[PDB]
């Protein structure tokens, strides 16, 4: 029935009276930035990242007189967590790329979309990483904090929404021992665009083809050493947000209380990650609280949020805006 | 006429009833909109001939859909007569400017049913179209 | 959208019954075959709207002739419905790839008859068409 | 203007995953000419010596 | 979670009767003992769920053989109940330390037959298991 897809004769689709369109307007690329902000350290185990974490304290005892008391033992469990590899080839029939000599120009225009597609996928998966369903992907930010019953359940802050139109904001601290990404022995992070050069292909019959091909490895995992350093602000009903911190859920307290949830921002470096839709209402809500106070005529626009609490507040698009409310 | 293995649809379908095409092209977007390409265009070739009880016509027409299920015509040719469909007659439909995902080619056959005739549809850039033009015509 | 005053046909014609275009383009040759410019294209623009008792459709179609006497379809659209003919809708017909002398525009109006609606048909090179395209679309 | 990104896949070892294709549609937009002539009878512009002042 | 596709058995097998895994792993020796690499381990993931008439249990178990013909259990889980097989439940069986050529995975199903539920078995190094641990829990 429906026929496709490696690279159907729509190189036509990218050209002028002439060669491949260089100034192409990059539409579906979004500026989410954990990938820039995230820390990368080689994972320590064979393809996992082990981490020993204290599970039980000795308590000590009040001891009644003349009575030799029990020794204590500090129980401590360790956790290992894995990586996943995300990689793809990018093939074109050499005959299709060669015409008008836009072989290189094509390879290039296609490439820009690949880099962007990988960042897109990597960041969408860093937040919604289900290793329990997809098996192949490394597990990300949900559902590590999902049910409010989970041991890190106190660290997810219920924004108090309900229904499907509701996001969450993230607050993390990237640093060696509280949260980072991990890459393998010895593959480097991140995104590697090796160009495979021309090589032969196979027609589905067996009937010979011949083409270019490009690889794009990018294999990361994710240590969440301790959930104490990550707090999620869930069920932010976005339809109900108003700039007057009025109906629905306020951002500024729901955001600072997330700041108070972190035991001392010491290392490495904190960051809020909010859907752009949130960032906008945030800007407006801030100026509105400050408006009943002291804001000048010229600072009427409101400086775009930069440092919320001296924590960079980073815009991340690859973060779902209609998330199911977290029961 | 160079051809995309994938843009080939209805390879040599022996269209006897007023039926739709065998294969449906699936573009990978809501709106391929390849008419804006100013280059793609459907071509339907004829072989061996639209032999039928007659007098019959085959209106070739392209159809869009949101999904591979319900189509609506977005361009058409008109009633091309029999004996205007000998083996070797391209009826070219320039590609509709506002395409959707899943395009197909329908063969609207006016009565009676065709008894013989295959039609080959594919999207190309571009058609091999070279009709001969007059010379003088005085000399001679 | 640049326009040749001579290719302009049906300036703002109130197409009420299923009628033809006012004006007929006479190319100065038996077979302009202006589809091959791969650049020329018919446009029917809309004003003010397809008001009719409804629901009615307007199938725009280009017609050729050998001499200015009898027309025949060489391109067609399909039944563009009312409520798709608001003030401001270019319904584009790519130029038929095989034209003859004397092209005109027929407005095959499916019943009932339109009560109000003007249309502008003209061959341009080429259209102003800038459809809005997706964003993420995850956000937002 | 870019219509679709390649989505990639996570691959298990020893198993080649499908190639991706970056879909992209184009949109063109036209011009219009806006012009006029401005004729003056030459005698009228020259008199009282205001040819260039009038012009 | 990285997976070796070759060490993969039961890619997504629909366990209904107490049947064995589709594929049987062949090592290139009589006593691979890859339990000894002290790193390898069978993982069985669950999808979609232990739907059954119930109450049923699914015992995952690795089996060896000298040759690919007659198997015997070398590790076992126990009767893991239905409704402990939500979509996403890694049942890890550590690789038995005395492996022979040809390891397989058998599913000992307690009555009644499982009606829906796939399981994917694979040898990895190693699982992704990082569940959150309490902190105070006085605060909290």
């Amino acid at each position: 029935s429906t026929t496709n897809p490696t690279l159907a004769d729509v190189a036509a689709r990218m050209t002028p009276d002439g060669k491949i369109d260089p100034q192409i307007v990059e539409m579906l690329n979004e500026t989410n930035e954990i990938l820039d902000d995230m820390t990368v350290i080689e994972a320590n185990g064979f393809t996992e990242h082990k981490t020993t974490v204290r599970s039980g304290l000795p308590t000590g005892t009040w001891r009644k007189l003349n009575y030799g008391v029990q020794p204590e033992k500090s129980r401590t469990v360790q956790v290992k967590d894995s990586m996943g590899m995300l990689e793809t080839y990018a093939e074109v029939d050499k005959a299709l790329a060669d015409l008008n000599g836009n072989s290189a120009a094509w390879r290039l225009s296609e490439d820009r979309a690949f880099i962007e597609g990988m960042n897109q996928t990597q960041a969408t998966t860093l937040f919604y990483g289900d290793s329990s369903i997809d098996a192949e992907k490394f597990m990300g930010l949900t559902p590590r904090f999902n049910s409010l019953s989970a041991e890190n359940g106190q660290n997810i802050i219920d924004a108090g929404g309900t229904g499907s139109d509701n996001a969450s904001i993230w607050l993390t601290v990237w640093g060696p021992n509280t949260l980072h990404t991990i890459y393998p022995k010895g593959s480097q992070a991140g995104l590697q665009s090796r160009d495979l050069g021309e090589d032969t292909l196979i027609d589905a019959a067996g009937g010979r083809y011949q083409g270019y091909r490009t690889h794009y490895k990018w294999d990361i995992g994710l240590t969440l050493r301790d959930w104490r350093y990550v707090v999620r602000i869930a069920n932010v009903d976005v339809s109900e947000l108003t700039k007057n911190a009025s109906a629905g859920a306020d951002l500024i307290d729901l955001m600072t209380q997330a700041v108070e949830l972190i035991p001392n921002v010491g290392m490495g470096r904190p960051a809020f990650y909010m859907p752009r839709k949130i960032r906008s209402f945030l800007r407006r809500q801030i100026t509105n609280k400050v408006a009943a106070s002291t804001l000048t005529m010229e600072e009427i626009a409101g400086k775009k949020v930069v440092a919320f609490d001296g924590i960079p507040c980073r815009r991340t698009d690859a973060l779902l805006l209609t998330e199911a409310r977290v029961v | 006429m160079i051809i995309d293995k994938l843009l080939q649809v209805s390879d040599g379908q022996a269209v006897t009833a007023s039926a739709a095409s065998t294969d449906v092209i699936d573009f990978g977007q809501a709106n391929p909109n390849t008419g804006m390409d100013d280059r793609s265009k459907m071509v339907i070739t004829v072989d061996e001939s639209a032999d039928a009880a007659g007098a019959a016509t085959v209106t070739f027409s392209v159809q869009d859909s949101a999904d591979n299920a319900t189509f609506a015509d977005v361009a058409a040719t008109g009633a091309i007569g029999k004996a205007n469909l000998a083996a070797g007659k391209q009826v070219v439909i320039p590609m509709p400017t506002k395409l959707r995902r899943y395009c197909r080619v329908y063969y609207t056959v006016a009565t009676g049913p065709l008894t013989a005739g295959k039609f080959s549809a594919q999207v190309v850039t571009g058609i091999q179209q070279n009709v001969a033009y007059p010379d003088s015509p005085r000399i001679a």
